[PDB]
């Protein structure tokens, strides 16, 4: 139910598997620290570095709206609707 | 709809995003009574987990 915005020009999202499936009860049960927090972790440094550099993009700055996909497909299925109930809108996906 | 069992399950993975029924006549795939995954499908026609038996009988015989 949770999704991680960032104010932008162009945005781009995002798909990770930050939660482990739970199982029948619950979709989402824990969190992978290694798989799922550190990579999202990676693609936030990587954004503020770009958004500081001046050779690339310097005068537009990109947003972002990353999901989670639980480790499920379904789940993931169901979270992707956002990237193109626009057709805001989304230039690609990471 | 649905005739092959590839068009089928592909139609019915986008249709339990809007929550539309689906029938098909003719798949008679057995991924498809899984309704963890296909919980708007239905179907008239058997599965094809019976069919193997029928024909490893007929084999046997
Ligand atoms: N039952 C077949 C379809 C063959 C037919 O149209 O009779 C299938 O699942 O591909």
């Amino acid at each position: 139910k949770k999704v991680l915005t960032l104010e932008g020009d162009l945005v781009l999202g995002g798909l990770f598997p930050v939660h482990q499936k739970g199982g029948p009860a619950e979709d989402c049960g824990p969190v992978n620290e290694h798989r799922g927090i550190q990579r999202l972790e990676a693609m936030l440094f990587a954004l503020d570095r770009i958004n500081r550099d001046p050779h690339l993009l310097p005068g537009v700055r990109l947003g972002a709206h990353i999901l989670d996909s639980c480790s499920k497909d379904t789940h993931a299925l169901e979270q992707a609707l956002d990237f193109v109930r626009a057709s805001t809108a989304i230039t690609g996906v990471i | 709809g649905g005739s092959y069992s590839d068009v089928s399950i592909q139609v019915a993975n986008l249709l339990r995003l809007f929550q539309i029924p689906q029938i098909s006549y003719a798949s008679t795939s057995a991924k498809l009574s899984d309704k963890s995954r296909y919980d708007y499908f239905a179907r008239t026609v058997p599965p094809d987990f019976f069919q193997a038996k029928a024909m490893a009988e007929i084999l046997r015989f």
